[PDB]
């Protein structure tokens, strides 16, 4: 007779998982990119040094 | 809904049971007629009327 109290649990419990989720997925897959232009980018300013 | 006064006992449990329901089978627990040999089975009211 908490039928209302155990849906309120089940839903704080799936609703943060969602969230925490979401921001890690999101942490890996943006600073990734920003590591492949940086190496691209270091290069490209050995290559100007050499050259001038 | 409920034409006599009163109260109901957990009705808001009652419609969080009843949100997850997907079929009904109505049958008679008590037949009127049989079950009470020794009572008076007809009873009418004036708060829920039916038709006048
Ligand atoms: C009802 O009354 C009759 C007549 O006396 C009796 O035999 C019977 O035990 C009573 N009760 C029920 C449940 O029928």
């Amino acid at each position: 007779l908490e039928k209302r109290m155990e849906n309120l649990n089940k839903k704080v419990d799936d609703g943060f998982l969602d969230i925490w989720t979401y921001n890690a997925e999101l942490l890996v897959l943006l600073e990734n990119e920003r590591t492949l232009d940086f190496h691209d980018s270091n290069v490209k300013n050995l290559y100007e040094k050499v050259k001038n | 809904g409920t034409c006599f006064p009163g109260d109901f006992a957990d009705y808001e449990e009652l419609r969080e049971q009843l949100s997850s329901v997907s079929s009904f089978e109505r049958f008679e627990i008590f037949p009127k007629e049989r079950s009470w040999p020794n009572h008076t089975t007809r009873g009418v009211t004036a708060a829920c009327p039916h038709a006048m």
